[PDB]
């Protein structure tokens, strides 16, 4: 579950970076 | 039918076609434009995840669909815990399902993964999708441009 | 404005980075 | 006694300078583990910013050090307006200083071979003024920062 928090954080970061890349 | 039914079925179709693309198995006959952009954008996210998170993913041994389901659930719960939804986040749902499908294949997975992916998208983002122009308008405009 | 959007994204990036290293 | 805050500022400034020198590939006269870790993690963030926030970075032009300072302070003020501090946020201070320095090198009107020294100064001031106490309370650069990211 530490992995869930850590992977979930990185995926959120990736997601929101993608969102911003397309405005 | 209900709006709920049409939304869920459309999400499931999208999940299925993406996961087929991840499996590199051909399908007989009409790729919608949402399918095509999802293929592009989700697969690029999937490759980034498989590279950036290699050390985490190599720790998992996804020997069953149950293990895949739990991993997906727990990671998705963390990702969405802040209550924010956007199209980038929706893309990562598909991408992470593909990451886990690939791992399952190595460690019907396709049917079961497409189902739990669809359920999560519907239950956590279905209304947001409706409110933000849906798949064949808002989604494609977001990723084109 | 661009300043507020960049500051907001940096905050998101920072906090996600922080959470990745528990 | 009478030098604690002076030492802290000079250490912060040294980290900021060495990061910005790393960004521009300028050989440093003096690297510690804190510098190596900071260089890895902050540079990761800098590239992420330059890739994903391009459309916002394209919205401004860094034609002078004065403009760089204003933009830096505006963006940083927004980031830290919720009053929260953590090591990730400290990393982003360095990383955005680097982003701005790269812009300034491309966009500055006046010749300014010393630009990175001026940027390191306002980066150091921000860190000290807004996170200086928190740094001291949270293990410092060795027991706090290095352990966080290693
Ligand atoms: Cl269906
Ligand atoms: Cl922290």
């Amino acid at each position: 579950e530490e992995w869930a928090r850590e992977i979930g954080a990185q995926l959120r970061r990736i997601a929101d970076d993608l969102n911003a890349q397309y405005e | 039918g209900s709006m709920a039914e049409s939304e869920l079925m459309h999400i499931h179709s999208l999940a299925e076609h993406y996961l087929q693309y991840v499996l590199q198995v051909p399908a007989f006959e009409a790729p919608s434009q949402a399918c095509r952009v999802l293929q592009r954008v989700a697969f690029s996210v999937q490759k980034e995840v498989e590279k950036n998170l290699k050390s985490y993913l190599d720790d998992f041994h996804v020997e069953s669909i149950d293990t895949a389901r739990i991993i997906f659930n727990q990671v998705m719960e963390k990702e969405f815990e802040d209550g924010i939804i956007n199209w980038g986040r929706i893309v990562t749902i598909f991408a992470f399902g593909g990451v886990l499908l690939k791992k399952l294949k190595q460690e019907s997975a396709y049917k079961q993964v497409s189902s739990f992916v669809a359920e999560f998208i519907m239950n956590n983002t279905g209304e947001w999708i409706r409110q933000n122009g849906g798949w064949e308008d808002g989604f494609i405009k977001k990723f084109e441009p």
